[PDB]
């Protein structure tokens, strides 16, 4: 019993974290075989990051302007190139303690794991979402730039988010490991507009099901609702939309609880209406939105990884 | 409003 | 900017989390130097843990009863003892992944990073507080005992907690990594009295420090309050009484933001009295009491491990 | 009510 917001172990990813300074910039490096993968504003200057041309500053460096350092050995820079907002930087040492591994580009709604790191060196571990507004809730400092995201199967880590910057609102904005920003965002320090957000439907179900296979059911009820229906009142709080797909999603903890999902759907329209009456879900006044259906099952059944 | 290099 | 419910790094752990199989029982252990430490109550049988005599039930057993796996690898047990609640299996292979560690028993308050495991293999780590009650509120089931509880200072692992058995209110009770039981726990499946628990005051106003900090400061006002009339709201609403010596801890918050810790105090008997009116502090509508003061500067200000 | 181990 319980339920926490829990990340995957992060041991595979701390054995990859690398340091990597550029001129009066430190930032921290992706080390996967022999490539170290990192923010390409790292190549800055502190006066030209309004509008910085990223292929001017690139051609004039050299590989000796990339110092890396990999815990208390330093690794020698014999090629680098730029892959959309991503450095590639070729290094002589493959990383003995690469992980099975893939780079995946997620879907708004999909969590991941955090491991935060300064200096090359890993501080903690979060889990968090990406944001339907392509944004992350994260908490991230200066020099925590080139930090990862990742969801673990087994023994393969699914990289999916590089961090990149924070915006005004202090949320935070990053790529996926080819380099892509995630939403609208570009490595400028200027004033971009974030999409106003959205709560994750799909996910606050998810949760609401985690609350009831951890015995919290007052919030349940006898009716049921049409999606249609529902996605009118989802419309009115500001959630998502529901699909059929979430609908099928959503189907194993169904099953598992013997709640069919607009059953569910009406119970969530009822606590949208008329709020919580001072109880709390899972120990949250709030209905949470940062849990996925497998992020659900996951903890609920106790799956391991290698 | 800025974005901020991290 | 953010602030979030941060676990340490989990790779030094995981290197040292092994499987244990005694009889029909299947549970986790710690291997650090040639020593696996893991639950007594492996040693059990179906119908014997209303009042378990566990001198006998060791005294019957041999090394060859105890089956230890370490990923892909089995080890030989060559020795086997009692310590409190746990048992020393002593191996014939020191672990040579064993970081730099310490046997710590914490106080109430105090929170601390759960790598929660089984088979031996990591799960996922997420964080928590022992409560003044000496339960914690952690997410585990069947086969999770062994799992461990940790700090990391620099290089060094803290272990604080391992995991022994659920409450029938779906909360968690364990030892130190002596064996000795957090609260009045004993390991027998029986109605045992947890007490009423309380709510972790120092906590609350760390967490309301990081919300300063995060630029949350909708809550504070221009009274400040002594301590002694503080400490009478408090035991009106359940919450631990605040000394000195708390003020103290507070000290470094106090001086990054500039609000006196009775001044904060101030702050947190307004929203004891009259809520939150609809708004949230930190993304959340009720008042948090697991960060303590050194998880805020922690993770307000970087800090790194080896 | 009845402590469970694990």
């Amino acid at each position: 019993s319980g339920f926490r917001k829990m990340a995957f172990p992060s041991g595979k990813v701390e054995g990859c974290m690398v340091q990597v300074i550029c001129g009066t910039t430190t930032l921290n490096g992706l080390w996967l075989d022999d490539v170290v993968y990192c923010p390409r504003h790292v190549i800055c200057t502190s006066e030209d990051m309004f509008n910085p041309n990223y292929e001017d500053l690139l051609i004039r460096k050299s590989n000796h302007n990339f110092l890396v350092q990999a815990g208390n050995v330093q690794l020698r820079v014999i090629g680098h190139s730029m892959q959309n907002c991503v450095l590639k930087l070729k290094v002589d040492t493959a990383n003995p303690k690469t992980p099975k591994y893939k780079f995946v580009r997620i879907q708004p709604g999909q969590t991941f794991s955090v491991l935060a790191c300064y200096n090359g060196s890993p501080s903690g571990v979060y889990q968090c979402a990406m944001r339907p507004n392509f944004t992350i809730k994260g908490s991230f400092l200066n020099g925590s730039a080139g930090s990862v995201g990742f969801n673990i199967d087994y023994d393969c880590v699914s990289f999916c988010y590089m961090h990149h910057m924070e915006l005004p609102t202090g949320v935070h904005a990053g790529t996926d490991l080819e380099g892509n920003f995630y939403g609208p965002f570009v490595d400028r320090q200027t004033a971009q507009a974030a999409g106003t957000d959205t709560t994750i439907t799909v996910n606050v179900l998810a949760w609401l099901y985690a609350a009831v296979i951890n015995g919290d059911r007052w919030f349940l009820n006898r009716f049921t609702t049409t999606l249609n229906d529902f996605n009118l009142v989802a419309m009115k709080y500001n959630y998502e939309p529901l699909t059929q797909d979430h609908v099928d999603i959503l189907g194993p903890l169904s099953a598992q609880t013997g709640i069919a999902v607009l059953d569910m759907c009406a119970s969530l329209k009822e606590l949208l209406q008329n709020g919580m009456n001072g109880r709390t879900i899972l120990g949250s006044a709030l209905l949470e939105d940062e849990f996925t259906p497998f992020d659900v099952v996951r903890q609920c059944s106790g799956v391991t990884f290698q | 409003s800025g974005v901020t290099f991290q």
